[PDB]
């Protein structure tokens, strides 16, 4: 409580999560998170994290519905762009597609 | 003039 | 009026309107509608002036002009910032 | 040798814009279009020395990469010089 | 005219290039030591050996066509030569599209360019309304610069005026407000205090 009213993690670990991973918005940090959560088993962020640690469509589904429940969610889209472009680089890279607006009308 | 106080 | 009847004058005229606009939400609007007809630092710092400045009679006169209004004068102001970048 | 040439151009250009930039923020607290077209035969005049360096006997020019350097230096100044000459000039005093 | 009337063709050629006639007869058809690598050779050689050689108009010609004709070393070369060619009379816009379809030579090229190139520059982003786009931001990175970044990126404008606010704050301010239209709230707030 403290924390948040003066702006932590590891007392998290041990909606506010969701919060906690905006605020983080490196890897080895993600990685310890990761296995966290899998030892206290926020589906859509793991399935997230899971692709970023590595069926993508349906990650990719998830991750546009956790942006859609603001800034931090823009960051997480933009993480998944460019992680996409990287993968890139014909019909299921059509379907997988399907400034940031700029940046899609130079893909197009 | 006429420019001078449509500047003010 | 003058001035625009009669490059570097219809500027001024354009300056001197948007001056008249900062001292005065109709003469804003014709003014945009004029500057949307038309299409350096100066220009581009008035502009902005102006987006930072932005009813019925408004919206009436902005119908009779076409013969909405925000997002064209924000694709008119993007449309002077390229140019000016351009030169 | 004109490909020094470009580099003083490309140099007294690049001090000018920053100049005027510098002199724009002084005052919130002449160019002409001669210069873009003055940058445009530079861009003009690297083209024709690297193609004659490519075509040289004895085999190519051993400066190919640094005069495509030249090239991106003089476009981003004719970039500069043209957004200033477009109205970015007149604007310097303003708050972006 | 007289003692040559394949071997004719050639020598009435290299005779008359030591231009119209020497390079439409070559062309028809198909100091020393230079001929005779192009001999060993034996089109683009030809061109590339006239050209040092009249390193001018006869020269630039001949270059130009057999780069056109044959269109890493040899592109390189060409694409240098043509580019050169040019600024000294698009053409780089052109070079660079064919290349991207060597990126420290680009590099270095785009640095050569660097007040036309930033026209060419402009008239291809306006034709469009990867590795170029990331090449060209760090050229630019490498008023005008804030500027000349903007267009192209036209995020990276607003991020740039950002880092250089961190007249002209109000300016900048304005500038931000504009290609946005919270990033507002701000800067008004900042522009009244």
């Amino acid at each position: 409580l403290k924390d948040r009213y003066e702006g932590s993690e590891v007392q998290n670990l041990l909606d506010l999560a969701e919060m906690a991973i905006v605020t983080s918005l490196v890897q080895n940090n993600e990685l310890k998170t990761l296995r966290e959560i899998l030892n206290e088993f926020v589906s859509i962020n793991v399935f997230e994290v899971y692709l970023k640690l590595v069926q993508e469509t349906i990650d990719s589904l998830i991750s546009g519905m956790k942006i859609f429940y603001v800034a931090a969610c823009c960051n997480v889209m933009s993480q998944e762009i460019v992680s996409k472009i990287l993968e890139k680089n014909k019909a299921k890279l059509l379907e997988l597609p399907l400034q940031d607006l700029m940046k899609c009308t130079y893909k197009i | 003039d006429w420019v001078e106080q449509l500047i003010l | 009026v003058l001035s625009q009847f009669y490059d570097r004058e219809d500027w001024g005229q354009a300056l001197r309107l948007l001056l008249l606009l900062i001292e005065f939400h109709y003469l804003v609007l014709l003014v945009a509608k004029f500057l949307y007809p038309i299409f350096e630092d100066s220009v581009a710092t008035v502009i902005e002036v102006i987006e930072t400045k932005w009813s019925n009679l408004y919206e009436t006169i902005i119908e009779a002009d076409k013969s909405a209004t925000l997002l064209k004068n924000l694709r008119k102001k993007l449309n002077f910032k390229l140019c000016q970048a351009f030169m | 040798r004109r490909k020094l040439v470009v580099q003083w151009i490309a140099m007294a250009v690049d001090m000018w814009v920053r100049e005027v930039e510098r002199r724009g923020a002084m005052a919130a607290a002449v160019m002409g279009s001669w210069v873009s077209e003055l940058l445009g035969r530079a861009d003009q005049v690297l083209t024709q020395i690297a193609g004659t360096g490519a075509t040289l006997r004895g085999g190519a020019a051993s400066d190919a990469e640094e005069i495509a350097s030249l090239r991106r230096t003089v476009k981003g100044l004719k970039r500069s010089v043209d957004m200033l000459l477009g109205g970015e000039m007149a604007r310097m005093s303003f708050f972006r | 005219e007289n003692v040559e009337c394949e071997v004719q063709e050639f020598m009435f050629a290299m005779t008359l290039f030591s231009f119209d006639q020497s390079y439409e007869i070559f062309q028809l058809h198909d100091i020393w030591k230079d001929l005779l690598c192009t001999f060993t050779v034996p089109h683009s050689a030809f061109y590339y050996q006239l050209s040092l050689l009249f390193d001018q108009e006869f020269a630039l010609k001949c270059i130009s066509k057999s780069a056109e004709y044959s269109l890493q070393d040899f592109k390189e070369k060409q694409h240098i030569h043509y580019l050169n060619l040019l600024i000294h009379f698009e053409v780089l816009d052109v070079l660079r599209l064919g290349h991207e379809c060597r990126t420290n030579f680009l590099q270095l090229l785009l640095q050569e360019d660097i007040d036309f190139f930033s026209t060419l520059l402009r008239l291809c982003n306006a034709h469009s309304d990867k590795i170029v786009d990331s090449i060209l931001s760090q050229n630019l990175r490498s008023c005008f610069k804030k500027l000349y970044c903007f267009r192209m990126l036209n995020a990276a404008a607003e991020v740039l005026y950002q880092y250089i606010l961190m007249i002209r704050k109000r300016k900048c301010y304005l500038m931000v407000i504009n290609v946005l239209s919270v990033t507002l709230t701000d800067l008004r707030d900042e522009l009244r205090g």
